[PDB]
């Protein structure tokens, strides 16, 4: 059963009637001297897909809206985090305070640990997997 | 047509094959309901596992699509890492175009390496796919390449041969009377309410109900630990200095129906289905394993049950269809 995972970008961006999607997730609306530039990143990318079948940034050529190229993405059971961003029901929810990232690395240290577990058994007293961030819920 | 054919190896894992890439390269992959994700063995991959299984190679595909995104995935017995990549996915006769996939970069354990299957094919709710990458499923329908939203799953016993996915659509042959529909608790994994598991009318778990997912990728009926553990002394099932859980092979022609309930629909598990006859040694299926979620402990209803019922995953109005397998 899936339980977590993490990556990198870059994400994928997409533009929909000035709303801007990273990883499917809803990261921010356009608006005034954005809504062009978003019309615009939305064909470069369609041009990049159906034409040159190139996904490397150098044909789409992501704006700032598309948010930092190089951030991190986790994802738990009904609930993820990308760049600085909390989701939760793929909604935003707020901005990860310094007590969500402690959370998250605490995370990651207990799945790192779960993991040599389960890929070694040739659980008697042994771990289970852990219970999502607090930050996940309410 | 438009199904997808599963070998059955030991009664344990069940695989299907694909084609990726122009021209085709075959793998063979679990179809999970239990996650999201599509990915295979890579001729990037340099975990032990990968030195025995297909691995694909880019380079000989005319419509592979590179990209630099990288993730790591964990699941209940494991884990992967890999870089994403768009090709043409060919699945239950149907040919999947820019089908986001990953190519693995690692997948440590010896079970990867005495698996008799390539990879993996996810078939959750796209909300617990790894970077939000979109599951084949999703993309089949998106591309209009299935009829229905659905798909329906048979899990032959006794090692049979016959088990097979039916991606948009489902057969009245594989099943006898009418399905009964379960609506879906919550969207991610095929999540479902599970109102009691009684036997002699007696609660022995999951007491005022419990939330439980129907998993394809699991083998065992599993549930919290401190609740199998009840489970176990309820049905005569000891541990032993080895592990294994061992079970009276007489047992089974006396025991009780473990019955769940669901949505007012009693679903009976006789012991000639939870107890695992290999030989002449018997062994529980049930499995403690704790699954903290924010929908509280998980229950995993893997093929020990699956194999009771033709489960139909119905995405077009979120529900599970169940029915006793023909």
């Amino acid at each position: 059963q899936f339980l977590f995972s993490m990556s990198t970008g870059p994400f994928i961006c997409t533009v929909k009637d000035n709303q801007v999607f990273v990883a499917n997730l809803p990261w921010t609306m356009l608006e005034g001297d954005d809504i062009q530039v978003g019309k615009e990143f939305a064909a470069r990318v369609e041009d990049c897909t159906n034409v040159k079948h190139d996904m490397a940034p150098t044909c789409t050529k992501p704006p700032p809206f598309c948010g930092p190229q190089d951030m991190k993405m986790f994802n738990f059971v009904g609930c993820s985090v990308l760049g600085n961003k909390l989701f939760i029901d793929q909604k935003y929810v707020r901005d990860l305070t310094a007590k969500d990232h402690a959370e998250v690395q605490t995370f990651r240290e207990k799945i790192a640990a779960f993991e040599e577990q389960q890929e070694n058994q040739p659980p008697a007293g042994g771990l289970s997997p852990p219970p999502p961030p607090s930050f996940c819920t309410v | 047509i438009g199904d997808e054919p599963l070998e059955n190896y030991l009664d344990t894992e069940y695989f299907g094959t694909i084609g990726i890439g122009t021209p085709a390269q075959d793998f063979t992959v679990i179809f999970d309901t239990g996650s999201s994700n599509l990915w295979v063995p890579s001729v990037y991959c340099s975990s032990l596992a990968c030195s025995d299984h297909n691995q694909f190679n880019p380079d000989d595909s005319s419509t592979f699509e590179a990209t630099s995104q990288e993730l790591s995935i964990t699941y209940g017995t494991g884990s992967m890492t890999g870089i994403l990549g768009y090709d043409t996915v060919q699945v239950g006769g149907i040919s999947d175009t820019n089908q986001i996939f990953g190519l693995s970069e690692t997948e440590p354990g010896s079970f990867l390496y005495y698996a008799p299957f390539d990879g993996i094919l996810g078939l959750a709710y796209p909300s617990i796919s790894a970077s939000g990458a979109t599951p084949v499923f999703d993309n089949l329908w998106d591309q209009g390449l299935v009829s229905q939203d659905l798909f329906s799953v048979y899990l032959s016993s006794n090692d049979d041969s016959g088990s097979v996915v039916l991606l948009g659509g489902i057969d009245s042959s594989y099943y006898t009377g009418s399905l009964n529909w379960v609506p879906v608790s919550v969207e991610g994994y095929w999540q479902i309410t599970l109102d009691s598991i009684t036997m002699d009318g007696e609660t022995i778990a999951c007491s005022g109900g419990c939330q439980a997912i129907v998993d394809t990728g699991t083998s065992l009926l599993t549930g919290p630990t401190s609740a199998i553990a009840n489970i176990q002394s309820d049905i005569g099932a000891s541990e032993n200095s080895d592990g294994e859980m061992v079970i009276s092979c007489s047992s089974i022609d006396s025991l009780p129906d473990i019955v769940f309930t669901i949505n007012g629909v009693q679903y009976p598990l006789s012991p000639s289905a939870y107890i695992l006859q290999d030989d002449d040694s018997c062994t529980s299926g049930f499995e403690g394993m704790d699954v903290p979620t924010s929908s509280g402990e998980l229950w995993i209803l893997g093929d020990v049950f699956i194999r009771q019922y033709y489960t139909v995953f119905d995405r077009a109005n979120n529900k599970v269809g169940l029915a006793p397998v023909a």
